[PDB]
């Protein structure tokens, strides 16, 4: 289809977590999703939040409508389970690597399915916790999934990191690696 | 051995090109699609048997029906202006930084990287010259790097052999900026 | 037996 701009509501629902996930997408960059928890919306940037406004009523409603036929399908298919189909990762720095300038870290999980998924950012083997954040499962056009993960962190020729990324159609944790120079 | 899951989705797509609006709906079991609204079709229609009890119970109930008809002019251009006003006019300017891959030698053959970050949209142009005249081979480009917060990201690299006195330029145009955009490099 | 989704709107 021939388009300027492609426009996208998109959401799903499975059986373990995320259990549920609902937003809305402009040129494939989600724009705001629909708390599911908190029954709120949540603006991706301010410049949006600052204009309009949606009722989380038609995220909640269009889960429990997605909740519905996710029944009456699984029942209807002989209880199909889909393949595992396995993530692709990359990790690459968000701005040329100057060492001493502060940056962020990008872990790009890409082509997977089901949207379960572990992801630890790893320095020197050692787990982080602090100044790290995510972005949601974000649909794809052929239907599987790819994800967002970053971690703030000082250019050091002393430091070393790992993503590390949890799937079933994975045997063993895989390990995405990035060094500084 | 996996756990048991199952997975819904369900997606409403909007296609705006010229001054249309054309109302994508797509019911997806697993990764398959299986019901489907189009509005150049006028009616709900099963891609699979999976969505042939939704397909025709669906269709032949004039209140839904109507209401999917109206969804290109009464959500899909409804806010496409509300995205019009917003979403198009954000204008982020592109960043660009220009280095050696490895330093060491100077008659030993390198890679120029031209890495231009944080910019919206995405679509740039990058360009290279040497000495005043462009390099149209030699180009190593990694396309368009989304980086999941409305920002984009390129690398643009040069197969050189750099020479004392050479001097290399990178051009960059992008539609958040007045006029091209240079950042330079000697090879010293 | 299916229900068919909700189409709402983004709204200033
Ligand atoms: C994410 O991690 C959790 C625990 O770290 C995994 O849960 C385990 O799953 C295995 C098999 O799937 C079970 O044998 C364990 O008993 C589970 N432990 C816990 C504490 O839940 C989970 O599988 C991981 N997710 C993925 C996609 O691999």
């Amino acid at each position: 289809i021939k388009a300027d701009h492609v426009s996208t509501y998109a959401a799903f629902v499975q059986t373990h977590r995320p259990t549920g996930e609902f937003m809305f997408e402009f040129d494939e960059d989600e724009q705001f999703y629909v708390d599911l928890d908190k029954k709120e919306t949540v603006w991706h940037l301010e410049e949006f939040g600052r204009a309009f406004s949606f009722e989380a009523q038609g995220g909640l409603a269009n889960i429990a409508i997605l909740n519905n036929n996710l029944n009456t399908l699984i029942q209807r298919s002989n209880h199909t389970q889909a393949a595992n189909d396995p993530p692709e990762v990359t990790v690459f720095p968000k701005e040329p690597v100057e060492l001493g300038q502060p940056n962020t870290l990008i872990c790009h999980i890409d082509r997977f399915f089901p949207p379960v998924l572990n992801v630890t950012w790893l320095c020197n083997g050692e787990p982080v916790t602090e100044g790290v954040a995510e972005s949601l499962f974000l649909p794809r056009t052929d239907y599987s999934f790819h994800k967002f993960h970053y971690l703030t962190f000082v250019p050091s020729a002393e430091d070393v990191y790992d993503c590390r990324v949890e799937h079933w159609g994975l045997d063993q944790p895989l390990l995405k690696h990035w060094e500084a120079q | 051995a996996t756990p048991e899951n199952y997975v819904y989705q369900g997606r409403q797509e909007c296609y705006a090109f010229n001054g249309t609006q054309r109302f994508l709906e797509r019911y997806i079991y697993n990764r398959e699609e299986y019901a489907r609204f189009d509005s150049d079709v006028g009616e709900f229609r099963a891609v699979t048997e999976l969505g042939r009890p939704a397909a025709e119970y669906w269709n032949s109930q004039k209140d839904i029906l109507e209401e999917k008809r109206a969804v290109p002019d009464r959500v899909c251009r409804h806010n496409y202006e509300l995205d019009e006003a917003v979403t198009l006019q954000r204008r982020v300017q592109p960043k660009v930084n220009v280095s050696p891959s490895k330093k060491g030698p100077l008659q030993h053959h390198n890679l120029l990287v031209c890495h231009v970050t944080d910019f919206y949209p995405g679509s740039i142009q990058v360009r290279w010259f040497l000495n005043g005249q462009e390099e149209t081979a030699g180009v190593v480009s990694t396309n368009l790097i989304r980086n999941g917060d409305w920002t984009f990201q390129i690398l643009v690299m040069l197969e050189m052999t750099p020479q004392q006195g050479d001097v290399y330029i990178c051009q960059v145009e992008h539609t958040s900026l007045d006029s091209p955009v240079t950042v330079e490099w000697k090879a010293q | 037996i299916e229900f068919v989704f909700k189409n709402k709107a983004k709204e200033l």
